[PDB]
C-alpha cells in the first residue's frame, strides 16, 4: 500500500483508528452504557 | 404490418431447421408433416414459429380456437363440480360425500356439462349463480 | 435498565432482548414513553435534519473522495479509454498479488474503480477540475454543518415549533411544490444555462466570470420583450464534440428531441430547457392552497366536495385521517417515491443524460439496478406503512363509509382477485417456460410456445419505431400525431425519430418473444407481491382466524398453537413474505434487463432472443456463461481485479444461507441449546468468574425472522451487485 | 492532482460537522 | 451427505479415475484439481460445480437430456 | 419446609446460580407409599414415607411435578403445597393460594382479570393515541 | 360387494382414475395427432 | 408480566384454569352463566404467555386473552 | 470451514503462502496416512496367506482395465 496521492500518511493512521479505536472505543462506550444501572 | 416476422415458407433459417426435425412418433414422416404444418406459421429470424395473440381472425387459430376450446371444456369442469357440490348439501351428511364420490350422481352431473354456458346464463338471470353480499359469512372489516 | 429509556418495559427484563428490543424499538417515536403529539413531530423534525446532514455528508465524501484518491483530471481526457477510479485501497492484508491486481486505471496505488456513475455525472454538469469538487466537497460539509445546527437549533424549547404549524399541510404543500420543487429546479436550469452548458461548449464559467460572461450573446431584454427565439437561435450542431467548441451554436434553451451524438446522452441545451418548463409548471402548482392570503384552496373543501353514488360518503373525512396520521402519510411518501425510483431506474438507461455513461455499461447496469432496488424497498415500505396506519392511525367511525371503510369493507374480493390474477398468470407462465424447456430438451425447439409480445411492439410504433412494419401515430408520417397538422410545433420529432430508429442506444429496445414471458413473470412477481402487502395491510385489523389484531399491535409474532395454529398472521409477517416476493421480482426483473443487454452491448442479440424462452436458457446462457469471469477472480494460479467480486459472490452466498438458518429454524431449539450453554458457563471451572448481566436468550420469534430476512436480503443484494458488476467489467473494460 | 494542505484543510473543516453532529444527537437523545 | 458424496465425486474424477494411456500414464478426468482447489470454496464453486454442470447443462437436444430436465426440476 | 428430600442420585438438570440469587421453588408433598415419580428436571427419584420437600428454580418445573402427582398415581396425591423460598431467607405460599384448587369454586374469591365486554368491544387503538396506554387496558 | 364399490369410489381412487383416463387421452391424441403448436 | 383478560361469553367450562401450567387462572363465583362461574386471573404476574388457556376455551371467539407484555424473569421462564 | 474461509480469503488476497495448502501451512492427515502404510504393508506381515492389498484404495498398483482405471491408491 503505497500512497501516490497527497497526504498517504492519512489512510496509515486512519485505517487503524477506524478499524480499531472507533469499534473498540463505541463498543466499550456502549457496553458500558446499556449495562450502567 | 409484420415485417419483423417473415412466413417461414420464404425464410431461410426455417429451411435450414427443417432439413432436420425429428420424429416425435413411431412415424418416419412425423417430421415432414410436423414442417408442412408449420410452414403456413409467421417465424422471425430464429426459425421457430410464433404465435399472435390479437385476435386477428387472419391468426385466429393461434390462440383463439384453443380459447375457446379450453373455456368450453373448462367450464365444463367448473360448472360439472359445481352443479355436484350444489347436490350433495341436502343430503344430511354433505361431508362424507365428498370422501366418498356419489358415482351415479357423479356421472349423472358430469354429463350434465354439454349444456353449461345454457345453464349458467340461466342461473345468472334467475339468480342461483351468485349469492347476495350478506348472505355469504365473511371476515371482520 | 438504563439503555432503553424510551421505554419503561425493556428496561426491566433481564434479557439480552432489552439490548435487541431497543436498537429495534429506539426509532419508533409514537410507543416512546412520555410522548404527546407535539413532542412526537418535534422529534421527528430534528431526525430529518440529522438525516439531511447523513444525506449531504455522504456526498461531500464521494465528492472528497473522487476529488482525492480518483482520477477526476485524467478521465476527462478519455473517458472512453479510462476507468473511473472510486478511491484508494488501503487494508493491511493484501498481498503481493492483490496489490499488483488491484493497481488499475492508472494509478499506483490499488484502486477500486467507480461503477457509481458519479465521474459522469460531475463531468456532464460542468466540473472539470479537482479544486472544483473539493469547492464542491468543503460546501457540503459546510451545509451538512448547517442542517445539524437546524436541528439542534428546532430542539430548543424556543425554537421548537407547535402542532398547528406540522399540521399545516396547505402551506407546506405550497412551499414544496413552488420553493422546492418549483424554485430548485428553476436554480439547476438556471446552472445548466450559466455553466453546464457554456463549459460543454468549451469556455471557463466558474466563480469569477460567472457575472461577466452572460449565457447568450443576448441579454436579458429578450427574455422580457417576449422574443424567446434567441434562444434558440442556432442549436448544438451534429458534429459537436463536448468539453470543447466545435460547431457549439450558442444556444442555451433548444427542444432537438434526440440524443448528442457524440456523447450518445440528451442535449444539455435540452435538458436546461426541461427543467425551465418543469420550473414553471411547479412554482404555478404551488400556488394552489390557501394561506394566511384570501386566494386558494382549502383541502378540505376538495376532498369533502368529492362525493358520487357509487361510493356515497365518497372522501369526506380524508383530511384529518391524512393529516392526523404520520403513517398514511409516509406511506403514500414512499409509494410515490418507489414509484418514481421505478421511473429514474426505467428512464436513465433508455434516455441517459450524462456523458459517455451511456458507453460506460457497467455504471449504467448497476444505475439501473441499484434503482429498481430502491424502488422495491420503498413500495414494500409504502404496503408496510399502509398496515401500520390500519393498525394504529385508522378510525374506522371518522373514516364511516368513505373509500377507506370501503376498501376494508370488500377486502376478501379484491384479496381473491388478487389471488385469481397470480394463480393464473403464474401457472401460465411456468406453463410456458416448462412447455419450451421441455419441448427444446426434446430435441424439437420449433415446437415452443413463441408468443409475440405485439402490444409493446405497437406502444413502439406508436412512438415512432418503423421495425415492426406498422404505421400507427409516429410510424406513420401522413398521421395526425406525426404531422402536428393545427401547429406542426413537432420540433423534438426528426430528433427523435432519429434516435429511436438507431439500433445502437437502448432507447426503446427492440422486444421479441422472449420478452413477453419476461413481462409476464414480472406481472407475476407485482401482482403476488402486491397480494401478499394488501393482505397484510387489510388483514391488519383482523380475519377470522383472529378477529384481534388492532390490539396485539403490528409486530407481535404469533397467536399461539389454539386454533389450529396461528404462526404468521402479524400483519409484520406478511411484509416479511413479501420482502421475500420482491426481492424474487427484483431478481427477475435485473436478471432479464442484464441479460438483454448483455446481447445488445455486445452485439449478439440472437443469443437472448432464441435462449430466453426456456429455463435453461436462462441458465447455461446466463447465469453459467457469465459467471465463467467471475469464480475464476482468484484461482491456484494468480488473482486479478475481479477478486473482491469473486470474494463477494461467496460472501453473498453464505449470508442468504445463514437466512436461511434464522427463516428455517425456530425458536425453541435454539432456547434450549442455549439453556445448555449457560450449564456449561455456569458450571465449569475459572469460568465461573465471568457472569453475564443480562441473561442469554435466543432471539425473539419476530426478531430472528427479521434476522432472517436482513441476511436473505445483504447476501442477496451482495451477490447479484458482485455478479453484475463482474459480469460486464469482466467484458466491457 | 490535490494538495497536502486541502485534505487538512478539509479534515478540520469536517470536525465542524462532527461537533454540530454530536450536540444534535445528544439533543434528540432528551 | 451431499458434502460426503461431492468429496467422493470430486476426488474419484481428479485422484483415481481416468484412462491409463499404454505408455502407463494416467490421465484423470479432472486432472488433479482435488489438491490445490479443494482447499477454497471457490474451487469448490468453480473448479467442481461450475465446471462439471457444464455436461448437464449442454445436454438439451441429446439422450440426457432428461437429467438437464430433472436437474431443473430439483431447483 | 420441613420435609426429608427424596431419595434422589442428582443430576445436571436442577439448580443454577438463579436459585441462590433470586427465588426458587419448594415443592412440599406428602405420601404414605413409597414409589418412582419422573423429576421434571430430569430423571426418577422415590418418594419418601410421609413429607417430601424437592427445591426446583422454575414455578412451572413445581407445577409440573404436582401435575403428575395428581394424574399419574393411582392413590392420588393431592395435598402438595408450592412455595417461593429467597435466598434472603423469607418463603411464600403460592399454589393453592385458597384452600381448594383453582378449578374448583372457592366462592370467596375475586374477580380481577375480568373486562365488562367482549372482544368486540373492546377500544381500538385510533382512540388511545400517545395516551401510554394499549388497547386491552383501556 | 358394496366395501370394493364404496373403496373405489373414494377420492384417491376416483382422482387418479380420471387422471389416467385424462392422460390417456392426452397421450392417445399425441400418438396419432402428434405436433399440433396451433390449428 | 403478561395481562391475560377474561370476557363476558365465559361459561365457566373450567377448562382454561386446568389447560394453564402455572396455575395462573382459578375460577370465581359469578351470575352470568348457567355455571355460575367465570375464570379470574389474580396470579397473573405469574403467567408466562404460553396460551394453553385461549387453546382450551371453546367458546367463539375467545373469553380468555392474553395480551404479552413487559418480561420479567417469572413471564419468561428462565432457571437461570 | 473456517481453514476454508480462510484459504479462501488468503486466496483472494493474492497470498497463496499463507493459505492451508500441500504447497503451504500443512495439514497432513497423519494417522490416515499411517493407516494407509499399515494396510499397504499388511499382505507380508500382519496378513501372511493374503497375496493382495486388502483393496488398492490404500496402496500399490493401478488397476488398469480396458483402458480405464479401476482403482489406485487414495493419497
Ligand atoms: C459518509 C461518507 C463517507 C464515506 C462512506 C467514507 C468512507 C471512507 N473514508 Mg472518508 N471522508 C468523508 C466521508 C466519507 N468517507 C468526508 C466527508 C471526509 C472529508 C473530511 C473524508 C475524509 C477521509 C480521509 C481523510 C480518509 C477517508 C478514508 C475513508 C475510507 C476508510 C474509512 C476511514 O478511515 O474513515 C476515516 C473517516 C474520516 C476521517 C471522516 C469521515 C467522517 C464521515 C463524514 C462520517 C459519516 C457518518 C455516517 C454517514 C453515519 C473509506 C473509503 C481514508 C481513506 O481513503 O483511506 C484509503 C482516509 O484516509 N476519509
Ligand atoms: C478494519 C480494520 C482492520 C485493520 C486495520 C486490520 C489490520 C491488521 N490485521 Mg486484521 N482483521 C480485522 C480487521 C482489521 N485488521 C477483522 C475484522 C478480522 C476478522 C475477520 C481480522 C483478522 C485478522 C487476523 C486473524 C490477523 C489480522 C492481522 C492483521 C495485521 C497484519 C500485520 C500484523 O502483524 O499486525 C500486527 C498487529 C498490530 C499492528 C495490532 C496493533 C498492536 C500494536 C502493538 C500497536 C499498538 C500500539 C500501542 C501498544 C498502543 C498505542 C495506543 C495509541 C493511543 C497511541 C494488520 C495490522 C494479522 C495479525 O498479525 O494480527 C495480529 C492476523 O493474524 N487480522
Ligand atoms: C369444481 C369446484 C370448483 C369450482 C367451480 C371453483 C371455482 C372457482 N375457483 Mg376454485 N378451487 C377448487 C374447486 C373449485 N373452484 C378446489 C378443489 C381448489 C383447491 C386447490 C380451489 C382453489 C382455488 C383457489 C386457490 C382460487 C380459486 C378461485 C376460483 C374462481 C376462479 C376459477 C379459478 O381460478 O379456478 C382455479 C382452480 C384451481 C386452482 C383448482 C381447480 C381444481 C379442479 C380442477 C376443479 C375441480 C375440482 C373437483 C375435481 C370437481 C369435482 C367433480 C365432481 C364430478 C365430483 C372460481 C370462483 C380463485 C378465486 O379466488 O377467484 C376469484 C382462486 O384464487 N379456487
Ligand atoms: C420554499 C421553502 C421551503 C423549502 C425549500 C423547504 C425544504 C425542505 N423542507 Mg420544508 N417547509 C416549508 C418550507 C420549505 N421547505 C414550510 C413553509 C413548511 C411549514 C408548513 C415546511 C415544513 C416542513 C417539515 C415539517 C419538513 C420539511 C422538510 C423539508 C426538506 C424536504 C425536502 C428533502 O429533504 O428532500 C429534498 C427534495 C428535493 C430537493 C426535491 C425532491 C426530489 C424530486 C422528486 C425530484 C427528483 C430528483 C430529480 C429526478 C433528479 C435529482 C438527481 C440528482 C440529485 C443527481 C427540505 C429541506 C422535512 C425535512 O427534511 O426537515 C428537515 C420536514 O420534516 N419542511
Ligand atoms: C422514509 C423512510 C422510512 C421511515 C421514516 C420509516 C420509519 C419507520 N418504520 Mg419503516 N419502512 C420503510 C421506510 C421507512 N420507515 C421501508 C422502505 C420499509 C421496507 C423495508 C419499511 C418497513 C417497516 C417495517 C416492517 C416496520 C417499519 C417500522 C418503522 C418505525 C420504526 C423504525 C424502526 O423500528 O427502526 C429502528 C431501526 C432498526 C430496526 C434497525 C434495522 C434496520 C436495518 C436492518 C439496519 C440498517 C442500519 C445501517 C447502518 C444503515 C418508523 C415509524 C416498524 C414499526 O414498528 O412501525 C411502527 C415496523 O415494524 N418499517
Ligand atoms: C419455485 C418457487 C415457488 C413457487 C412456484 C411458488 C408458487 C406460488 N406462490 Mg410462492 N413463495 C415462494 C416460492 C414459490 N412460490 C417462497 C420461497 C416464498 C417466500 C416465503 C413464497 C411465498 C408466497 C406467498 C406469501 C404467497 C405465495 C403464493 C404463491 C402462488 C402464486 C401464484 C402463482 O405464481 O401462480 C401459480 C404458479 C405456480 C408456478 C404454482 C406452482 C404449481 C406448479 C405449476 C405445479 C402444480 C401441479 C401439481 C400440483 C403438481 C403460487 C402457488 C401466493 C398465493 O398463494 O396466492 C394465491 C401467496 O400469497 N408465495
Ligand atoms: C400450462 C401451460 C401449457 C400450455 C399452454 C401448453 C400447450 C401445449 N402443449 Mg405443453 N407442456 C406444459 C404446459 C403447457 N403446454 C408443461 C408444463 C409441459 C411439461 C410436462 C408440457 C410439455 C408438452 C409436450 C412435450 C408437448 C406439449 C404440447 C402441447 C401443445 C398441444 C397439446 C395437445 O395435446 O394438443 C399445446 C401448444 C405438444 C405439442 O405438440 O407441442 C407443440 C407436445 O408434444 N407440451
Ligand atoms: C388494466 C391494467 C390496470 C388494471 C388494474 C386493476 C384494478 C382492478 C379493477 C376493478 C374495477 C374496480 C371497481 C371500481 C370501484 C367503483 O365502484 O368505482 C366506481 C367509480 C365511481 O365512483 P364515484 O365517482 O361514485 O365515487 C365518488 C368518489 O369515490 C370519487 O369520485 O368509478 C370507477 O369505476 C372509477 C374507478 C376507476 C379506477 C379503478
Ligand atoms: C398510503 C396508504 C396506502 C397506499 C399505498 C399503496 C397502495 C400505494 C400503491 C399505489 C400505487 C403505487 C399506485 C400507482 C399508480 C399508478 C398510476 C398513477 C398509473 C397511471 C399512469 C398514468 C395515468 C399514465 C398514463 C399515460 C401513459 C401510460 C402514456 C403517456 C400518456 C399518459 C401520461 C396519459 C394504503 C391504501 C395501503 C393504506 C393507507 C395508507
Ligand atoms: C378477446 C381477446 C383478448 C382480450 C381479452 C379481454 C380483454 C377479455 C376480458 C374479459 C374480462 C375482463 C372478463 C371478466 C370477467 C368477469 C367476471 C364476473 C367473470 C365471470 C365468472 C363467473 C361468473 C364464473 C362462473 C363459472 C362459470 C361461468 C363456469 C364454470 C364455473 C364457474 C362458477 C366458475 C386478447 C387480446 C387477450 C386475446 C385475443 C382475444
Ligand atoms: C441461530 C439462531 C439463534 C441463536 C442466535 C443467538 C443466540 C444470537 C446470535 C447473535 C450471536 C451472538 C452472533 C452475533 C454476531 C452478529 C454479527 C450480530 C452483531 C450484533 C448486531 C447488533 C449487529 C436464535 O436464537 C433463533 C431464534 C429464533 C429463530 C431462529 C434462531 C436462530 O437461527
Ligand atoms: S410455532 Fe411459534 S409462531 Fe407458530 S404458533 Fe407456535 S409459538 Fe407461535
Ligand atoms: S376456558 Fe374460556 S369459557 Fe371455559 S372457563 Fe375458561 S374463559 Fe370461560
Amino acid at each position: 500500500m503505497d500512497g501516490s496521492y497527497a497526504a498517504s500518511y492519512l489512510p496509515w493512521i486512519l485505517i487503524p483508528m477506524v478499524g480499531w479505536l472507533f469499534p473498540a472505543v463505541t463498543m466499550g462506550l456502549l457496553f458500558i452504557h446499556i449495562e450502567s444501572e | 404490418d409484420f415485417a419483423n416476422l417473415t412466413p417461414c415458407s420464404e425464410n431461410p433459417a426455417y429451411l435450414a431447421k427443417s432439413k432436420n426435425f425429428l420424429n416425435t412418433t413411431n412415424d418416419p414422416n412425423s417430421g415432414k408433416i410436423r414442417a408442412e404444418r408449420y410452414a403456413s406459421a409467421l417465424c422471425g429470424p430464429e426459425g421457430y414459429p410464433h404465435l399472435i395473440v390479437d385476435g386477428r381472425f387472419t391468426h385466429a387459430g393461434d390462440f383463439l380456437i384453443p380459447s375457446i376450446l379450453f373455456l368450453y371444456i373448462a367450464g365444463w369442469i367448473g360448472w360439472v363440480g359445481r352443479s355436484y357440490l350444489i347436490e350433495i348439501r341436502e343430503s344430511k351428511n354433505p361431508e362424507m360425500q365428498e370422501v366418498v364420490i356419489n358415482v351415479p350422481l357423479a356421472i349423472k352431473k358430469m354429463l350434465g356439462g354439454f349444456l353449461w354456458p345454457l345453464a349458467a346464463v340461466g342461473e345468472y338471470t334467475s339468480g342461483k349463480l351468485v349469492m347476495k353480499d350478506s348472505e355469504i359469512p365473511t371476515s371482520p372489516r | 435498565t438504563k439503555f432503553p429509556k424510551f421505554s419503561q418495559d425493556l428496561a426491566q427484563d433481564p434479557t439480552t432482548r432489552r439490548i435487541w428490543y431497543g436498537i429495534a424499538t429506539a426509532h419508533d417515536f409514537e410507543t416512546h414513553d412520555g410522548m404527546t403529539e407535539e413532542n412526537l413531530y418535534q422529534k421527528i423534525f430534528a431526525s430529518h435534519f440529522g438525516h439531511i446532514a447523513i444525506i449531504f455528508l455522504w456526498t461531500s465524501g464521494t465528492l472528497f473522495h473522487v476529488a482525492w484518491q480518483g482520477n477526476f483530471e485524467q478521465w476527462i481526457k478519455d473517458p472512453l479509454n479510462i476507468r473511473p477510479i472510486a478511491h484508494a485501497i488501503w487494508d493491511p492484508h493484501f498481498g503481493e498479488g492483490a496489490v499488483n491486481a488491484f493497481t488499475q486505471a492508472g494509478a499506483s496505488n490499488p484502486v477500486n474503480i467507480a461503477y457509481s456513475g458519479v465521474y459522469h455525472w460531475f463531468y456532464t454538469i460542468g466540473m472539470t477540475t479537482n479544486q472544483e469538487l473539493y469547492s464542491g466537497a468543503v460546501f457540503l460539509l459546510v451545509l451538512a454543518s448547517l442542517f445539524l445546527f437546524a436541528g439542534w437549533l428546532h430542539l430548543q424549547p424556543k425554537f421548537r415549533p407547535s402542532l398547528a404549524w406540522f399540521k399545516n399541510a396547505e402551506s407546506r404543500l405550497n412551499h414544496h411544490l413552488a420553493g422546492l420543487f418549483g424554485v430548485s429546479s428553476l436554480a439547476w436550469a438556471g446552472h445548466l444555462v450559466h455553466v453546464a452548458i457554456p463549459e460543454a461548449r468549451g469556455q471557463h464559467v466558474g466563480w469569477d466570470n460567472f457575472l461577466s460572461t452572460p449565457p447568450h450573446p443576448a441579454g436579458l431584454m429578450p427574455f422580457f420583450t417576449g422574443n424567446w427565439g434567441v434562444y434558440a437561435a442556432d442549436p448544438d450542431t451534429a458534429g459537436h464534440i463536448f468539453g470543447t467548441s466545435e460547431g457549439a451554436g450558442t444556444a442555451i434553451l433548444t427542444f432537438l428531441g434526440g440524443f448528442h451524438p457524440q456523447t450518445e446522452s440528451l442535449w444539455l441545451t435540452d435538458i436546461a430547457h426541461h427543467h425551465l418548463a418543469i420550473a414553471v409548471i411547479f412554482i404555478i402548482a404551488g400556488h394552489m392552497y390557501r394561506t394566511n392570503w384570501g386566494i386558494g384552496h382549502s383541502i378540505k373543501e376538495i376532498l369533502n366536495a368529492h362525493k358520487g353514488p357509487l361510493t356515497g360518503a365518497g372522501h369526506t373525512n380524508l383530511y384529518d385521517t391524512i393529516n392526523n396520521s404520520l403513517h398514511f402519510q409516509l406511506g403514500l411518501a414512499l409509494a410515490s417515491l418507489g414509484v418514481i425510483t421505478s421511473l429514474v431506474a426505467q428512464h436513465m438507461y433508455s434516455l441517459p443524460s450524462y456523458a459517455f455513461i451511456a458507453q460506460d455499461h457497467t455504471t449504467q447496469a448497476a444505475l439501473y439496478t441499484h434503482h429498481q432496488y430502491i424502488a422495491g424497498f420503498l413500495m414494500v415500505g409504502a404496503f408496510a406503512h399502509g398496515a401500520i396506519f390500519f393498525v394504529r392511525d385508522y378510525d374506522p367511525v371518522a373514516n364511516k363509509d368513505n373509500v377507506l371503510a370501503r376498501m376494508l369493507e370488500h377486502k376478501e374480493a379484491l384479496i381473491s382477485h388478487l389471488s385469481w390474477v397470480s394463480l393464473f398468470l403464474g401457472f401460465h407462465t411456468l406453463g410456458l417456460y416448462v412447455h419450451n424447456d421441455v419441448v427444446v430438451a426434446f430435441g424439437t425447439p420449433e415446437k415452443q410456445i413463441l408468443i409475440e409480445p405485439v402490444f409493446a411492439q405497437w406502444i413502439q410504433a406508436t412512438s415512432g419505431k418503423a421495425l415492426y412494419g406498422f404505421d400507427v401515430l409516429l410510424s406513420n408520417p401522413d398521421s395526425i400525431a406525426s404531422t402536428a397538422w393545427p401547429n406542426y410545433g413537432n420540433v423534438w420529432l426528426p430528433g427523435w425519430l432519429d434516435a429511436i430508429n438507431s439500433g445502437t442506444n437502448s432507447l426503446f429496445l427492440t422486444i421479441g418473444p422472449g420478452d413477453f414471458l419476461v413481462h409476464h413473470a414480472i406481472a407475476l412477481g407485482l401482482h403476488t407481491t402486491a397480494l401478499i402487502l394488501i393482505k397484510g395491510a387489510l388483514d391488519a385489523r383482523g380475519s377470522k382466524l383472529m378477529p384481534d389484531k388492532k390490539d396485539f399491535g403490528y409486530s407481535f409474532p404469533c397467536d399461539g398453537p389454539g386454533r389450529g395454529g396461528t404462526c404468521d398472521i402479524s400483519a409484520w409477517d406478511a411484509f416479511y413474505l413479501a420482502m421475500f416476493w420482491m426481492l424474487n421480482t427484483l431478481g427477475w426483473l435485473t436478471f432479464y434487463w442484464h441479460w438483454k443487454h448483455l446481447g445488445v452491448w455486445s452485439g449478439n442479440v440472437a443469443q437472448f432472443n432464441e435462449n430466453s424462452t426456456y429455463l435453461m436458457g436462462w441458465f447455461r446462457d446466463y447465469l453459467w456463461a457469465n459467471s465463467a469471469q467471475l469464480i475464476n477472480g482468484y484461482n491456484p494460479y494468480g488473482v486479478n481485479n475481479l477478486s473482491v467480486w469473486a470474494w463477494m459472490f461467496l460472501f453473498g452466498h453464505l449470508v442468504w444461507a445463514t437466512g436461511f438458518m434464522f427463516l428455517i429454524s425456530w425458536r425453541g431449539y435454539w432456547q434450549e441449546l442455549i439453556e445448555t450453554i449457560v450449564w456449561a458457563h455456569e458450571r465449569t471451572p475459572l469460568a465461573n468468574l465471568v457472569r453475564w448481566k443480562d441473561k442469554p436468550v435466543a432471539l425473539s420469534i419476530v426478531q430472528a425472522r427479521l434476522v432472517g430476512l436482513a441476511h436473505f436480503t445483504v447476501g442477496y443484494v451482495l451477490t447479484y451487485a458482485a455478479f453484475l458488476i463482474a459480469s460486464t467489467a469482466g467484458k466491457f473494460g | 492532482a490535490l494538495s497536502d494542505t486541502q485534505i487538512l484543510a478539509a479534515l478540520v473543516v469536517a470536525l465542524l460537522p462532527a461537533f454540530l453532529a454530536f450536540r444534535l444527537s445528544t439533543e434528540l437523545y432528551k | 451427505l451431499s458434502i460426503v458424496i461431492f468429496h467422493f465425486s470430486w476426488k474419484m474424477q481428479s485422484d483415481v479415475w481416468g484412462t491409463v494411456s499404454p505408455d502407463g500414464s494416467v490421465t484423470h478426468v479432472t486432472l488433479g484439481n482435488f489438491a490445490q482447489s479443494a482447499i477454497t470454496i471457490n474451487g469448490w464453486l468453480r473448479d467442481f460445480l461450475w465446471a462439471q454442470a457444464a455436461n448437464v447443462i449442454n445436454s438439451y437436444g441429446s439422450a440426457l437430456s432428461a437429467y438437464g430436465i430433472m436437474f431443473l426440476a430439483g431447483h | 419446609l420441613s420435609g426429608q428430600p427424596p431419595k434422589f442420585g442428582g443430576s445436571t438438570g436442577g439448580l443454577l446460580s438463579k436459585a441462590n440469587r433470586e427465588e426458587k421453588y419448594a415443592i412440599t408433598w406428602t405420601s404414605a407409599s413409597e414409589q418412582v415419580f419422573e423429576m421434571p428436571t430430569g430423571g426418577a427419584a422415590i418418594m419418601n414415607e410421609g413429607e417430601n420437600l424437592l427445591y426446583l428454580a422454575r414455578k412451572e418445573q413445581c407445577l409440573a411435578l404436582g401435575t403428575q402427582l395428581r394424574t399419574k398415581f393411582k392413590p392420588k396425591i393431592q395435598d402438595y403445597k408450592i412455595y417461593r423460598v429467597y435466598p434472603s431467607g423469607e418463603v411464600q405460599y403460592l399454589h393453592p393460594a385458597d384452600g381448594v384448587f383453582p378449578e374448583k369454586v372457592n366462592e370467596g374469591r375475586e374477580a380481577q382479570g375480568t373486562k365488562t365486554r367482549r372482544i368486540g368491544q373492546n377500544p381500538e387503538p385510533v382512540t388511545i393515541k400517545f395516551s401510554g396506554k394499549a388497547p386491552y387496558e383501556v | 360387494m358394496d366395501g370394493l364399490k364404496s373403496f373405489l369410489s373414494t377420492a384417491p381412487v376416483m382422482i387418479m382414475a380420471l387422471l389416467t383416463f385424462t392422460a390417456g387421452i392426452l397421450i392417445e391424441f399425441n400418438r396419432f395427432y402428434p405436433d399440433l403448436l396451433f390449428h | 408480566s403478561h395481562s391475560v383478560k377474561i370476557y363476558d361469553t365465559c361459561i365457566g367450562c373450567t377448562q382454561c384454569v386446568r389447560a394453564c401450567p402455572l396455575d395462573v387462572l382459578e375460577m370465581v363465583p359469578w351470575d352470568g352463566c348457567k355455571a355460575a362461574q367465570i375464570a379470574s386471573s389474580p396470579r397473573t404476574e405469574d403467567c408466562v404467555g404460553c396460551k394453553r388457556c385461549e387453546t382450551a376455551c371453546p367458546t367463539d371467539f375467545l373469553s380468555i386473552r392474553v395480551y404479552l407484555g413487559a418480561e420479567t424473569t417469572r413471564s419468561m421462564g428462565l432457571a437461570y | 470451514f473456517g481453514l476454508y474461509i480462510h484459504n479462501d480469503t488468503m486466496r483472494a488476497l493474492g497470498r497463496p503462502q499463507d493459505m492451508f495448502s500441500d504447497t503451504a501451512i500443512q495439514l497432513q492427515p497423519i494417522f490416515a496416512q499411517w493407516v494407509q502404510h499399515l494396510h499397504t504393508l499388511a499382505p507380508g506381515a500382519t496378513a501372511p496367506n493374503a497375496l493382495a492389498t486388502a483393496s488398492y484404495a490404500f496402496g500399490g498398483e493401478t488397476i488398469a482395465v480396458a483402458g480405464k482405471v479401476a482403482m489406485m491408491p487414495i493419497t
